[PDB]
DNA sequence: ATCTTTCCTATTGCTTTAAAGGCAGAGGACTGTATTGATCAGTCCAAACTTCTTTCTGCATGTACATGGAAAACTGGCCAAGGCAAACACGTCCGGAATGATGGTATTTAAGAACAAACATTCCCTGGTATCAGCAAGTACAGTGCCCTGCTGACAGAGCAGGAGACACAA
DNA sequence: TTGTGTCTCCTGCTCTGTCAGCAGGGCACTGTACTTGCTGATACCAGGGAATGTTTGTTCTTAAATACCATCATTCCGGACGTGTTTGCCTTGGCCAGTTTTCCATGTACATGCAGAAAGAAGTTTGGACTGATCAATACAGTCCTCTGCCTTTAAAGCAATAGGAAAGAT
């Protein structure tokens, strides 16, 4: 499964939105308390640096 | 209806060896004497006791299990090769010098 | 009749419940009596951080709980599945305690 | 004038702090003086012990379905790891539980009777 | 004023978002954190102070450290240990 | 004031449990008050240490710091409370 | 007839010689060699001073007879008098090895 | 120069007199090559940190005192041989 | 003129040398500085430990019919206190041996 | 001659003529008691040390040496110990 | 309970080896003074502990039932102990030689100390995203009863081989 | 005309049919406990801004480690002889492991009430900061004497031999 709204495919916990379709944890909640989308500008990500055996 | 001359064991032999995998259960045993015999539609109890017991006792049937557990609820049971054939040439009621291991 | 567990079900069940979690198994306020009650023959008048006694809790907890797993390695040695005094006493002897 | 200041930890590439290990090395009485490459190895050794744990700890959050690391998550990737079980087997942590475990004698056994 | 106390818990953070960018850690994960900082750092510089009170040196050198390394750490970890320390000490020295 | 007879409120259940933890299956009933020695003398001597780090420092308040000193000399070293 | 003592008299008179004495019970040369053999493992062309071995040899047989004490005490809370490899082995896991 | 196959060097009576110091009356037969394993693995433990104590003082000679110190890093103080 | 030296070790009644003591103290990398009473309590404490130690050895040498103390003496004063075996309960004693000590259960009927 | 190496042998010694007047003692058993005599002094200094640094003192006083030989010693040996020292350091004291 | 065999302890004489005692010197303890930095003593305050009161339950205590695990008794076979004999590998010592450790000198590299700048780390304060709580479906698994399928002790009954009586052939 | 082989009919052994009982094991049903998924509440960690004390840079000094050489001690290798220990084998005895039985002492579940948990509030009390004061440790130089290395003497311990007592095993 996907965010319906920013699609990233790992979270703490899904959520469905109005339309019923499956919602991160994060976008779910700022629409809950918003009104708005959450933007993707505002979603985080990154890239793992070290590694090992 | 009359009673059919063959024996117990001369059915068990001639329903494994008719099998088109020379192997039959128990349950698929029941099944062909009930559709090629309508005579033993009465008396259940007593001839499926009759089946069972000789079965048991007689050494040249060995039981072999089934791998993938398959249907299940029974075992698969085979003629012994060192039997060869014991009702041959219309012998079918009273066999002669019944097939042992030891 | 009723529904009724044979023994050792429910022993199995608690064995997987409290390995799973992590919180601690004995009461707060009566191990706080404890721990004043002990420290009070060595001085009077003492007070206690609350981390303190959430130290010596946690500590004597575990402490407890290697003790039981090591009394259960004992008890399986001699062909039981039931802990006894002798096996507690087995387990502190071979740690040095 | 005086060159800008560089840290010594990003001079050796490291992100735990060089200086103040130098610093807790000559309060701590371990010697009368302390080389300058000392509190370097000793840094990053330290940052790499602290990188496997919590590489560790973050896998067995991910298997949990959590996103914190939690005193649980650093008892697990503890004691699932030999080396690290190992180094730290004297050590208790707080709120980290115990690993699973039963002894197979323990586990119920299949009766021929089946009645009650 | 009041005294101010210092911790390993910003470096440790550095290190958790260099192993995995997208995890984060509690309050009392970062307190074990720091006790095993601590005690890792306790256990080096004690067996390095003691091998250079053996061998009569007055310095704790990067050899002490390397020395304490491979006798505390076990197996694979003092191998990388290795490897790190001397990758850090090397980088040092040519900047 | 006065503490008397507060051993016992490490009760049966409170022993259970830890021992289920320890993967304990069957527990003979004379096991609680050997437990409950046990778990006596341990905290004697844990609390001794800290109380005489209590008394070295001239203070009249048990810090977690003084337990976890306590506990480490003894073998038995702590992570979670400021070490 | 030939005289014999029934099984387990010399064992006990066995006993009480060795735990009387204070000699080495390991004979010397072949421990060295063992030593030798085990330290080439780590490092080449390796001197060795007599004293170190001797010191190396003392810990080993002090190592193993508290070792055979642990491992006879749970031998015995089997209710066996035989030791066995897994006597030996509960041992080593509950003092921690 | 090599040396191949030294642990059968401690024999089965060498094993029975330790066993007989501890205590013990009746020894399993299989006792002897769990105890060649044992004593294997601590010997090896023991003399790594002698080597490596041995090492960072850049000599080619193990002394008595890189075993005591190998020794009492472990928790297995040895008297009689320091100094 | 300076007067007439004096041990540390007179002054405080004992037979541990005080001023070794302190200058292993300052050398031993413990602290920044040292007490002056530090060594004469540490001296003493050191010298109470040897006089028990060498009282019990000196008893079980006795026991013996031996007049010289050799390490298993000492090893058998220190098993058979309870103080100091705890005390000395991870050390090992070299050409000391173990205590006689057989299981009850292993002896015939 | 060969570089000088100090022990206790002679204290010990004289300590051992206090107790037992007419007993001797090998060059084994001094040997053992010049270890414990270190091992114990190790002990105490090293807990002293830490006491001052929990502390954030720089001296180690005769309290630092009176709490590490409560914490270390056992029992009745912890109080006679504690005994001596104390009546060691009030002879000193005087002079 | 008594007799034989083996082992252990105890006693006496010689010796040998390890400890006790005596002497030289050097390095480390001691004495005395000035410096200084660590520690002590008094005050204050805020924050952290102790104490008391109320609700509210969830958890502990006590009870009854019955299940199954621990302990006792028995048996046997096989694994370990005890003892004999031959071999072999340790223990002791002795010598040659190669190596490595210690000590001393010239020197070269690196760390301590001091002072100033600035910059990284701690504390404090705000939002927002993870985690917790509650409910309800769904799944897993325990406990129990029913049925099929196996095996065995026991009896009774058709099939067919073998022995007895009658006919036909050989003497 | 009389005795014996072959044909016919009756009887006994073979083997199969039929009862009946107790065991293993598969599968269906009921019920309890745990997990998963969703929404809503909350709490705790991440991110942004002020200050302070700690790190870095530069210079000089000095002392700690390095390189070379010499030499001596100390470890490695080989060899030889004596003999105590190890290894292999045989005999048998008693200890470990498996099986059976009993009963008692644990586990499970229900019901009651009580004290532990949480919140609030007040009291209090003490741990730490701040300032000045004082006192105890460091540093340095010079004196001298205690401890360690070397060497010599003697007595405590070791070895050998003998004799007597204790204990084991068999009758
Ligand atoms: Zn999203």
């Amino acid at each position: 499964l996907s965010c319906a709204n920013c699609q990233t495919t790992t979270t703490t916990l899904w959520r469905r939105n109005a339309e019923g379709e499956p919602v991160c944890n994060a976008c779910g909640l700022y629409m809950k308390l918003h009104g708005v989308p959450r933007p993707l500008a505002m979603r985080k990500e990154g890239i793992q640096t070290r590694k090992r055996k | 209806h009359a009673k059919p001359p063959y024996s117990y064991i001369s059915l068990i032999t001639m329903a494994i060896q008719q099998a088109p995998s020379k192997m039959l259960t128990l349950s698929e045993i029941y099944q062909w004497i009930m559709d090629l015999f309508p005579y033993y539609r009465q008396n259940q109890q007593r001839w499926q006791n009759s089946i069972r017991h000789s079965l048991s006792f007689n050494d040249c049937f060995v039981k072999v299990a089934r791998s993938p557990d398959k249907p299940g609820k029974g075992s698969y049971w085979t003629l012994h090769p060192d039997s060869g054939n014991m009702f041959e040439n219309g012998c079918y009621l009273r066999r002669q010098k019944r097939f042992k291991c030891e | 009749k009723p529904h009724r567990y044979r023994p050792g079900t429910v022993a199995l069940r608690e064995i997987r419940r409290y390995q799973k979690s992590t919180e601690l198994l004995i009461r707060k306020l009566p191990f706080q009596r404890l721990v004043r009650e002990i420290a009070q023959d060595f001085k009077t008048d003492l007070r206690f951080q609350s981390s303190a006694v959430m130290a010596l809790q946690e500590a004597c907890e575990a402490y407890l709980v290697g003790l039981f797993e090591d009394t259960n390695l004992c008890a399986i040695h001699a062909k039981r599945v039931t802990i006894m005094p002798k096996d507690i006493q087995l387990a502190r002897r071979i740690r040095g305690e | 004038a005086r060159a800008k200041a560089k840290t010594r930890s990003s001079r050796a590439g490291l992100q735990f702090p060089v200086g103040r290990v130098h610093r807790l090395l000559r309060k701590g009485n371990y010697s009368e003086r302390v080389g300058a490459g000392a509190p370097v190895y000793l840094a990053a050794v330290l940052e790499y012990l602290t990188a496997e744990i919590l590489e560790l700890a973050g896998n067995a959050a991910r298997d949990n379905k959590k996103t914190r690391i939690i005193p649980r998550h650093l008892q697990l990737a503890i004691r699932n790891d030999e080396e690290l079980n190992k180094l730290l087997g004297r050590v208790t942590i707080a709120q980290g539980g115990v690993l699973p475990n039963i002894q197979a004698v323990l586990l119920p056994k299949k009766t021929e009777s089946h009645h009650k | 004023k009041r005294s101010r106390k210092e911790s390993y818990s910003i470096y440790v953070y550095k290190v958790l978002k260099q192993v995995h960018p997208d995890t984060g850690i509690s309050s009392k994960a970062m307190g074990i954190m720091n006790s095993f900082v601590n005690d890792i750092f306790e256990r080096i510089a004690g067996e390095a102070s003691r091998l250079a009170h053996y061998n009569k040196r007055s310095t704790i050198t990067s050899r002490e450290i390397q020395t304490a390394v491979r006798l505390l750490l076990p197996g694979e970890l003092a191998k990388h240990a290795v490897s790190e320390g001397t990758k850090a000490v090397t980088k040092y020295t040519s900047a | 004031k006065v503490l008397r007879d507060n051993i016992q409120g490490i009760t049966k259940p409170a022993i259970r449990r830890l021992a289920r933890r320890g993967g304990v299956k069957r527990i003979s009933g004379l096991i609680y008050e050997e437990t409950r020695g046990v778990l006596k003398v341990f905290l004697e001597n844990v609390i001794r240490d800290a109380v005489t780090y209590t008394e070295h420092a001239k203070r009249k308040t048990v810090t977690a710091m003084d337990v976890v000193y306590a506990l480490k000399r003894q073998g038995r070293t702590l992570y979670g409370f400021g070490g």
